[PDB]
């Protein structure tokens, strides 16, 4: 029945933090729309894998979310990343562990994608 | 553009038992009627000369057509048994250089464009 | 239209001995005027970014030109060594409906066309 206060702020890749969103909100199911400007972030890729930490926090519930800035596009029938021309050198990887089946683990997520990496995939 | 050969194709009737009627249109409305009669037997052409009027930059269209004179067992005097139409002149296109701004607005899911008092 | 790959075509000069300008000019007047500088050795291809204004319907052409940032013993500082220009927009051309008159008199020997204080 009783209003809650909602905050969200955004975490930089450095660490510095902003205010974006301080407002009292009535308890209704609602969906809330926000459009926010940001000068020269530092943008998301495969060679430099930047993200920025939205906070959002409504009474005592908290959550956090990780997003990178990066746009995929088709310009004349290329593809593009960012404005340049993309090249998917790829593998098909089926989540398979010979002791466990399906059932795989982090430790064994980290070595796969690690020999990926040192092998230009 | 003044100049109509009208064709009588009747077998057994004089044109000049029908009113003839030519009116000149200015962008759709209307701005000159004339009444005339013309003598033409069964299978004869008969020339028309309509005097114009001096036109503006508006697109003009030229009308002819021919009615009941009288009454008639199955109609009544004015119907219209044939007509013609023809373009005299296409019209004049103006383009105007528009010096006023628009603004833009950019969120998440929507464009906005404002010019005047109306957005979209 | 923002986006112009400069070839520097010296065998053994570096384009950064030279002054970069850019002009815009809106039916021939300049409107805008920036100055640039820009490394680039023997051979190779640069980029050169240039920020657009808003433009109406005029017709609007961009050059761009290098020059001698210092004196040299064969010319002053100030002369220009290369320069290209661009069509940025074509103009948008107006279309006026005239609702005035024209009088006309015809003689012997002379037609004669006159139109508010001018006769043919």
């Amino acid at each position: 029945e009783e209003e809650k206060d909602l905050e969200v702020t955004l975490i930089t890749p450095d660490g510095d933090e902003k205010t974006l969103v301080k407002e009292t909100v009535k308890p209704e199911d609602r969906v809330l729309s926000f459009a926010f400007d940001v000068k020269d972030p530092k943008k998301w890729s495969a060679e430099t894998p930047h993200l920025y930490v939205l906070k959002l926090k409504l009474g005592e519930d908290e959550k956090k979310v990780n997003f990178g800035f990066r746009k995929i596009e088709i310009k004349d029938g290329t593809l593009l990343f960012n404005g340049k021309p993309l090249y998917i050198k790829g593998v098909n990887r089926h989540e398979f562990d010979p002791d466990r089946g399906h059932a795989v683990t982090v430790e064994r997520m980290i070595q796969d994608i690690k020999l990926m990496k040192q092998h230009n995939i | 553009k003044d100049t109509y050969e009208v064709e009588n194709r009747y077998l057994f009737t004089n044109l000049e038992m029908f009113d003839g009627a030519w009116k000149i249109r200015k962008d759709g409305e209307v701005i000159e009627e004339k009444t005339f009669k013309i003598f033409a037997e069964p299978g004869e052409k008969r020339l028309l000369k309509i005097p114009l009027p001096e036109m503006d930059d508006s697109e003009y269209f030229l009308e002819i057509s021919f009615s009941l004179s009288e009454d008639t067992p199955w109609a009544e005097k004015g119907h219209v048994v044939a007509w013609e139409q023809f373009l005299l002149k296409a019209p004049a296109f103006e383009k105007k250089s528009i010096s006023d701004g628009v603004s833009l607005r950019e969120d998440g899911k929507h464009l906005t464009v404002e010019a005047k008092d109306t957005v979209y």
